[PDB]
């Protein structure tokens, strides 16, 4: 629905792309729009669970060809459900895929949580009459693997012509070695910030009477060769 | 006595500890057991750390697999180019390999430097949680675990620390009828620290995180003003301990 | 524009983040500070403002004995913040 | 472009990691609660509008 | 040239994504502390008490 | 050099953004107060020096 000036041949956009043309044979204004490309995503549960597979066609809809359209795009192999579950595998735009129940892949709308209506009044207060000691786990990374790459060994493996042609490029090799050395020094500054808070090393008395609390799982048992605790010994065997 | 102070730190009277000490000990020990079983059952609970290990190893595998690229040269192997060509003719292919491998190293160092900034941000957060959740008691809400923080426990981990946050979750609620004041003899009575509740007949005062009733006396409360400004002031007799004494 | 550069949608739509902030406001109004630490515990809102005045050292008689003036200052401040977001888009440049 | 190895795969890894982190950002900010609440229709909030 | 252009775009997107992550950790902390609780930290949740 | 596109303006954009951020840093740290205060010349500070 554009309208050229009476001499103009084609059109451009902000991105310097040809967005419109005029037909050379007959005076009419066409409109170039590129062909419907887009990414292909493969939604899967584990191969250690199943081999049923859905396929996402991003940004385009089901022109090509359990074939349903999302805002993320066309979605083949999935089964739309009018229920709403906790999100398992995200797709986009509030739609999550999951391998539920014979068991096939469903694709639904994400449930944000259990709906609740808290009572409110001018006179109503809810006082708790009991409690519960909850013990929770947070896992934070402190340091990263130290690494130095000898750039001359990497670029030129046992060569002297290559070493000289590398010497022509100035000081890139020392710059990269210096940046990785700065990283590897930061990775020890991190563990000295986190753990080394306290200068005196304290140790627990042998008569453990703590009012009834059992601290055996977390205190180190010195019968082990490595003097660390049960929960630490479980944690050192779940990261490979 | 540490947990008496740590219940005082979350607005709970410390009689609640000593009069429930065995039950709190059993709940703490059972929650430690639940953590031990929840870690010995599922092997993917430490995913924060495995993401670091896997992403750093993928970066190193990418850096290795860039060695088998030709980059416009005749071969990826330098010794083939050295053995098959003139000393003027080989330097063009050697320049192409040097340019590509140096681009690979600059990409790896830039990527590691950004990733190092992210690890440092989480290490500063972990040092803050060691200094504040573990080494003291934090009033910061849902910083030391969901609930009211009582104490926190450090445990080591591969390239990381693991905090065990012992918190306080109030369990059994119960609807009560409340009122912002008491009108006694034309005076207003506000609670000192607590809230007025009534089971239906008699008005009590209790602290807000546990239901322990107190008969409203002149030392639970606080006289200020008159019975005509506060919106919702109700009528009950405030007990006076000097009256069965004189 | 369309030279391979595909913009992906977010996971949480704007309706979902609006329902989340709805839940947060209904929690802070009907319960207060208690719904982030377990279950939601109903509290009449004048008692939330009294027990938030105790949290800053002001005695809670100041709230109950000035409840209408505090209500009027709060509502007038909400009106002023609506004016500053309706006639001016200067602070929103942080997003722009 | 095939003769440059795997630059394209690495750039797509980077941009995918960014996209997953943007969803983590919005869910860490907003999804603080797990029970969605609703105000009662009678709004007797002490006089606050 | 085009590969250097695309890699420069990717590098600046990683840096800006890190900046956005820092501000979203501020935003998650301010929901956890200003909204869900009543903060004692000075000038963290506005100017005043 | 003009055949290499918009590299140079992008580099100047990056450095100018850094400089503007540096003035934002040193303003947001120090300029916490909008009235310059002074101590009185009679210094009776309870004994502290
Ligand atoms: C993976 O599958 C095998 C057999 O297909 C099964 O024995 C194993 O338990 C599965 N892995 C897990 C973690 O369950
Ligand atoms: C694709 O989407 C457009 C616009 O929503 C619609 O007109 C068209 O029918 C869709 N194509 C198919 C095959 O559904
Ligand atoms: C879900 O409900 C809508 C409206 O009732 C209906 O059109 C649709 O077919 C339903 N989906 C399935 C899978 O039955
Ligand atoms: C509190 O709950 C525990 C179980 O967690 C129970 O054994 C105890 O009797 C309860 N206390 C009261 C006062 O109801
Ligand atoms: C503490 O709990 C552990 C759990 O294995 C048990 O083996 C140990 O005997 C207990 N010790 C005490 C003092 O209760
Ligand atoms: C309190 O009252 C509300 C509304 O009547 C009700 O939904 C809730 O179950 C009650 N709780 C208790 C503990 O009585
Ligand atoms: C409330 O507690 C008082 C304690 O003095 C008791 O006498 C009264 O019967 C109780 N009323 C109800 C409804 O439980
Ligand atoms: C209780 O509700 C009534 C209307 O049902 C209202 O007039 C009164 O003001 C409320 N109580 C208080 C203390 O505001
Ligand atoms: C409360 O008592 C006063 C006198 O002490 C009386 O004037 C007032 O009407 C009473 N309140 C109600 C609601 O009847
Ligand atoms: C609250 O404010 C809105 C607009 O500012 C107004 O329409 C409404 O009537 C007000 N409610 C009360 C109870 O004043
Ligand atoms: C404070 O200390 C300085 C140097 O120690 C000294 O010159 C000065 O007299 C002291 N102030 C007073 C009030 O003594």
């Amino acid at each position: 629905n554009k309208k050229f000036l009476p001499f103009q041949q084609f059109g451009r956009d902000i991105a310097d792309t040809t967005d419109a043309v005029r037909d050379p044979q007959t005076l009419e204004i066409l409109d170039i729009t590129p062909c419907s490309f887009g990414g292909v995503s493969v939604i899967t549960p584990g191969t250690n669970t199943s081999n049923q597979v859905a396929v996402l066609y991003q940004d385009v809809n089901c022109t090509e060809v359990n074939v349903f359209q999302t805002r993320a795009g066309c979605l083949i192999g999935a089964e739309h459900v009018n229920n709403s579950y906790e999100c398992d595998i995200p797709i986009g735009a509030g739609i999550c895929a999951s391998y539920q129940t014979s068991q096939s892949i469903i694709a639904y709308t994400m449930s944000l949580g259990a709906e609740n209506s808290v009572a409110y009044s001018n006179n109503s207060i809810a006082i708790p009459t009991n409690f519960t000691i909850s013990v929770t786990t947070e896992i934070l990374p402190v340091s990263m693997t130290k690494t130095s790459v000898d750039c001359t060994m990497y670029i030129c493996g046992d060569s002297t012509e290559c070493s000289n042609l590398l010497l022509q490029y100035g000081s890139f090799c020392t710059q990269l070695n210096r940046a990785l050395t700065g990283i590897a020094v930061e990775q020890d500054k991190n563990t000295q910030e986190v753990f080394a808070q306290v200068k005196q090393i304290y140790k627990t008395p042998p008569i453990k009477d703590f009012g009834g609390f059992n601290f055996s799982q977390i205190l180190p048992d010195p019968s082990k060769p490595s003097k660390r605790s049960f929960i630490e010994d479980l944690l050192f065997n779940k990261v490979t | 006595m540490q947990m008496a102070y740590r219940f005082n730190g979350i607005g709970v009277t410390q009689n609640v500890l000593y009069e429930n000490q065995k039950l709190i000990a059993n709940q703490f020990n059972s929650a430690i057991g639940k953590i031990q079983d929840s870690l010995s059952s599922t092997a993917s609970a430490l995913g924060k750390l495995q993401d670091v290990v896997n992403q750093n190893a993928q970066a190193l595998n990418t850096l290795v697999k860039q060695l088998s690229s030709n980059f416009g040269a005749i071969s990826s192997v330098l010794n083939d180019i050295l053995s098959r060509l003139d000393k003027v003719e080989a330097e063009v292919q050697i320049d192409r390999l040097i340019t590509g491998r140096l681009q690979s190293l600059q990409t790896y160092v830039t990527q590691q430097l950004i990733r190092a900034a992210e690890i440092r941000a989480s290490a500063n957060l972990a040092a803050t949680k060691m200094s504040e959740c573990v080494l003291g008691q934090s009033k910061r809400v849902d910083f030391c675990g969901k609930g009211y923080h009582l104490m926190s426990f450090p445990q080591s981990a591969p390239h990381g620390v693991v905090f065990l946050h012992v918190t306080y979750v109030p369990a059994q609620e119960k609807n009560f009828t409340t009122a912002p004041a008491i009108c006694h003899d034309g005076k207003a009575h506000f609670p000192r620290e607590g809230v007025f509740v009534s089971n239906g007949t008699h008005w009590f005062v209790t602290q807000r995180n546990f239901y322990e009733p107190q008969i409203i006396t002149t030392d639970n409360t606080f006289v200020s003003g008159n019975c005509d400004v506060v919106i919702g002031i109700v009528n009950n007799t405030v007990y006076d301990p000097l009256q069965p004494e004189l | 524009k369309f030279n391979g550069l595909t913009v992906l949608p977010p996971l949480l739509t704007d309706e979902m983040i609006a329902q989340y902030t709805s839940a947060l406001l209904a929690g802070t109004i009907t319960s207060g500070w208690t719904f982030g630490a377990g279950a939601a515990l109903q509290i009449p809102f004048a008692m939330q403002m009294a027990y938030r005045f105790n949290g800053i050292g002001v005695t809670q008689n100041v709230l109950y004995e000035n409840q209408k003036l505090i209500a009027n200052q709060f509502n007038s401040a909400i009106g002023k913040i609506q004016d500053s977001l309706s006639s001016t888009a200067s602070a929103l440049g942080k997003l722009q």
